[PDB]
RNA sequence: UUUGGAGAGUUUGAUCCUGGCUCAGGACGAACGCUGGCGGCGUGCUUAACACAUGCAAGUCGAACGGAAAGGCCCUUUCGGGGGUACUCGAGUGGCGAACGGGUGAGUAACACGUGGGUGAUCUGCCCUGCACUUUGGGAUAAGCCUGGGAAACUGGGUCUAAUACCGAAUACACCCUGCUGGUCGCAUGGCCUGGUAGGGGAAAGCUUUUGCGGUGUGGGAUGGGCCCGCGGCCUAUCAGCUUGUUGGUGGGGUGAUGGCCUACCAAGGCGACGACGGGUAGCCGGCCUGAGAGGGUGACCGGCCACACUGGGACUGAGAUACGGCCCAGACUCCUACGGGAGGCAGCAGUGGGGAAUAUUGCACAAUGGGCGCAAGCCUGAUGCAGCGACGCCGCGUGAGGGAUGACGGCCUUCGGGUUGUAAACCUCUUUCAGCACAGACGAAGCGCAAGUGACGGUAUGUGCAGAAGAAGGACCGGCCAACUACGUGCCAGCAGCCGCGGUAAUACGUAGGGUCCGAGCGUUGUCCGGAAUUACUGGGCGUAAAGAGCUCGUAGGUGGUUUGUCGCGUUGUUCGUGAAAACUCA
C-alpha cells in the first residue's frame, strides 16, 4: 500500500524537511506530537531507523519493499548503500519527480499509477517500475495536454535535473543515460546507517 | 470385480493358467520319467527321454510357458546327468 | 517405448515446453533422459529451438515422437533429414530481434532537435 | 582468487568473572484474535494408513473373428412390421493396454535411499535397424439357439459358429543343449572369435484396398529394470553376548540371473566394544529454513527412489505385478438374503461423517501437454490444463495528488499565556489508477482435422471510451531490551508482563483517552526450528578456588611417534575424463 497521511510530520520527526512549506516546525523546532521538544536518549537504533524512514517517506516505499531493495543491494556488488540509492532513484515516480514534471514524489506516484506515462511504448501503471539504461519515458497523448503536464512544461526551471537523466522534448520525453552514482543521487541522507540497521 | 476389462481378464488368465499348468505338468512328468530311467541306470531309454523332454522344453519356451534360459538350464542338467551316468 | 515429448514448464498461462526424450511410461513432468530442445508457443513465431544432432540420434535409435514434436521436427527439417523425403526442408522462422535500446536512445537523441 | 559474525537485561551494597534464564531477527504446508479492497503467481488433512453414502478416475480395436441387438442403406410392406449388407455397432471371442499415470507415508534403520561402481551373474513387451521366413494340417468353444438350478450374485447342460483364439507337424542351422577341439583375452570362475566340428532340437497370422496394416525366429541398438558391492546419513549398553541354514563347502534343485535362495551331506564356523543382538523413533534424497560459515533443524509443494493399497498371507496371468479401481484364502467391519448363501473396499478426484487449533468444489474441458488403444478418423484419460473457495503465503497496486493558516471548530494537555492534533481538516484545482458502466476482444493453435471447423479457461485477461475523490485502513506498541509520553480513573484491588519487574492515591509499566511510533490489508499472539548461544566450542570453550583431574598405579585394544637413507605413491596434492538428473541456489 502507501502512506496517504500527512507529509510534513514525517519530515518533522526525522528533522530533514523533505518538501518544505510549514511554520510550526520552522519556528519552533520539534518532532510532531504534544511531546515535541522532549528529552532524547540518542540511540544508534533511532539514528538508523530515522535514516531508513527518511528514505521510505521521501520516496513512497513501504518496509516490506524497502527490505527487498536492501537485499538486492547487498547481494549485488559494490557498496550496498549506493546500490540501494541507485535502486530507489531508478524508479518511475522518482525519475519523473527528478525531471520536475510533478515537484513531489507523491504527485509522481499518482501520475504513474494513473497511467499518465509510458516506457518504450508500453503503458506503465507501476511506480515501482525499475527503469534501466537507455529508457525512453514518453507521456501519452491525453496527458501531454492535461493540466499537470502543462504545469510541468511551464515550471520546468525550478529544481535542477540529474545528469543521468535529461528531458529532450517540449512534450517532456525523458531519457536515461545510465543509472546514478552516489554523486548523481543528490538526496539529504547517508546510506551506511540503513545497511547497519538491516544487518542488526 | 467392478471393471469390464478385468472381468474379462479373469477368464483369460484362468484359461492361460490352465494351459500353462498342463504344459508344465507334462514337463515335470517327462523329467521325473527321465530321472527314473537314470537312477535306475538305463541309458538308451534315458537318451530317448532326454531328446523328447528337451524337445518339450524348447516347445514350452517357444509358447512362453517358461523362459528359454530356464529350458536351457533344465535340459543342460539332463544332458550332464546322462553323460556322467 | 522411448519417445520425444514436451515437458511443460513455466507458470500457469505461459506453457513453455522443453523438448525431451523419455520413456512413454514416465510422467510428463518427470525425469528426462536428455533435453534436445525447447518450445515456447506464446511468441507469435512460437519459438522452436532444438538440437538436431541428438534429435537425429534418438530418431535413428527409434524414439517415436509425439504428434506436436513431430510437427516441430517437420518444421526444423530433422524429420525430413531423418527419412530423406525432400532432403531437409528448413521451414523454421524466428522472431526478428527488435531494435536495441541503445539505438532507440540515440535515435530519440537525434530527434531531440 | 572473492568473500561475510552487532548485542541487551537479570545473581551483588556495588565490582569483575563464571554461568544459566529471557529478549530483540528470520522462517512456517500453520492456527487463533482484531481487521479486511483489488489483482497476479502459488499453496491448502501436518491429526484418524479412521470409517465411507453418491458420481466419475481405463479403456480401445469391426483394418483379428463369428455375428447383427440399436442406428444407417436397400429390398419389402397388412405400415404391423419382415428380410438383406457390413456404412455402423450392443453384447461376445481375441489382441494390446490394464504393472504406467494418480494417491498415502502405515511399514522400513534396510543396499530403503544418496553417490559411485560391478554384472565374465542378468532380463528387457512396445520402438528402431539388419538377416532369414510367414509352410502345412486339424480339433473345439464363447457368443447365438434350446434349456435347467438359484432369492440374488451367479451357474450346470445340450446344440451350434469363426478367427491374428487353440493345437499338432515341416523348415530354421542366426538360436538352445550336450560331446570333442583350436585360437585369443584374460579379472579366477570363465568370456570373445555369430570359432570349428558331431549329434539332438526350437516358430509363425493373417487382414484390408490404402497416406495400407501386420505375424515368427534371430543379430545389434535404445529404453526400462533386476542382483551385488564400497562409502555416507538417527537415539539407546539402565540392551553384551548373538547366530545353528547360522558361516563355508560339495552334489543336486531353483531362478531371468549370482548366491543357504532351497535341500541332503560334510566341516564348525560367522558377527560382536570399530557396539553385534535388542529397544525406540523415522520413508530417503534433490532440496527447504536458519546461520558469517562450519554446523543445526527439517523432508511441505515441486521432482527422483522406495514402500503400501481394509489387516495378514498367497500366488496366477503376463515382457513387466506391492497387481489401489484384479484373483484365492483367513480375519475385522458394512450391506443384501427367500438364511441356502452372497456383495464390498477413497491412502484416485470431488465429497460426507468423525477426530482436530486446522486445511478447499460432490466444478469446466480434453482446447493444450503426456499416456493407452486404433492404419486412421477417432475413443478414453478426476493424469493434466483451468476455474471455484480460503489474505495461507509471496509480490504488486490503490484507498487520492498539488495548493491551502498565525494554524478554524472540536478533542487532549496547559505553568491559562498557549501548545499539539495539524497542511492535518474545511475550501480551490487536478487526477483517474483500482473498483463500477458500455463496446471490442485475444495469445495460448506452423497445433488437431482433411474437414470446413476446432479454446474448458472466457465475452475472461487486456484495450477503448463514461462520471466523480468519486466505493476502499486497520492492527500492535509507547519503563529498559525496544523509537515512541502525557492527562484522567484505579492504588498490593482491578489488572499487566517475554525477563528485570510495575500496581501499597500524586502508576510515562494496569484501564481509558488524546498524542506518538512500528507495520500496513495486514497487524499481533501462540506453537515449531535456527540464530543470537564461543550455552557440546571442528572452525570455536574449559577443569587449582567458578561445573569439571578418576584415590593411585599396572597394563590390553586404540591414539600418538626421535634422527636418517632408499623405495611404494595409501593418505596428501596437481591435472584431466566421466558422473554429480531436472528443478532449486547463485551470476548474467
Amino acid at each position: 500500500a502507501r502512506y496517504t497521511g500527512p507529509a510534513t510530520r514525517k519530515s518533522r520527526r526525522l528533522g530533514v524537511d523533505l518538501v518544505g512549506g510549514d511554520q510550526s516546525f520552522e519556528k519552533r523546532p520539534y518532532p510532531p506530537g504534544q511531546h515535541g521538544r522532549a528529552r532524547i536518549k540518542e540511540s544508534e537504533y533511532r539514528q538508523q531507523l530515522q535514516e531508513k524512514q527518511k528514505a521510505r517517506f521521501s520516496y513512497g516505499v513501504m518496509e516490506k519493499q524497502f527490505r527487498r531493495y536492501y537485499e538486492e543491494a547487498n547481494r549485488q556488488p559494490g557498496k550496498t548503500g549506493d546500490n540501494l540509492l541507485r535502486i530507489l532513484e531508478s524508479r518511475l515516480d522518482n525519475v519523473v519527480y527528478r525531471a520536475g514534471l510533478a515537484r513531489t514524489r507523491r504527485m509522481a506516484r499518482q501520475l504513474v499509477s494513473h497511467g499518465h506515462f509510458l516506457v518504450n511504448g508500453v503503458k506503465v501503471d507501476i511506480p515501482s517500475y525499475r527503469v534501466s539504461q537507455y529508457d525512453i519515458i514518453d507521456v501519452k497523448e491525453k496527458s501531454l495536454n492535461t493540466l499537470p503536464f502543462q504545469i510541468a512544461r511551464e515550471t520546468a526551471g525550478e529544481r535542477p535535473i540529474p545528469s543521468w537523466l535529461q528531458v529532450v522534448g517540449e512534450r517532456q520525453r525523458i531519457l536515461v543515460h545510465q543509472l546514478p552514482e552516489r554523486a548523481q543521487i543528490d538526496v539529504p541522507l547517508t546510506e551506511q546507517l540503513i545497511v547497519e540497521l538491516y544487518s542488526k | 470385480a467392478n471393471i469390464k476389462s478385468q472381468i474379462k481378464r479373469i477368464r483369460t488368465n484362468e484359461r492361460r493358467r490352465l494351459r500353462n499348468q498342463s504344459v508344465k505338468s507334462s514337463l515335470r512328468t517327462a523329467i521325473r520319467g527321465f530321472r527314473e530311467a537314470v537312477d535306475a541306470g538305463d541309458k538308451d531309454k534315458a537318451s530317448e527321454l532326454l531328446h523328447a523332454t528337451s524337445r518339450k522344453l524348447d516347445k514350452a519356451a517357444s509358447k512362453g510357458v517358461i523362459h528359454p534360459n530356464q529350458a536351457a538350464n533344465k535340459k543342460s542338467a539332463l544332458a550332464l546327468a546322462l553323460n556322467k551316468l | 517405448a522411448v519417445k520425444i515429448k514436451l515437458t511443460r514448464l513455466g507458470k500457469i498461462r505461459n506453457p513453455q515446453y522443453r523438448i525431451i526424450v523419455a520413456d512413454a511410461r514416465t510422467r510428463r513432468d518427470g525425469r528426462a533422459i536428455e533435453v534436445i530442445g525447447r518450445y515456447h508457443p506464446k511468441e507469435e513465431p512460437s519459438l522452436i529451438q532444438i538440437d538436431s544432432e541428438r534429435a537425429q540420434y534418438w530418431l535413428g535409435v527409434g524414439a517415436q515422437p509425439t504428434e506436436p514434436v513431430l510437427a516441430l521436427l517437420k518444421i526444423t527439417g530433422d524429420w525430413q533429414k531423418f527419412k530423406g523425403l525432400p532432403g531437409a526442408e528448413g521451414t523454421l522462422k524466428v522472431k526478428e530481434p527488435k531494435p536495441s535500446k541503445l539505438d532507440l536512445f540515440n535515435a530519440a537523441l537525434a530527434e531531440a532537435e
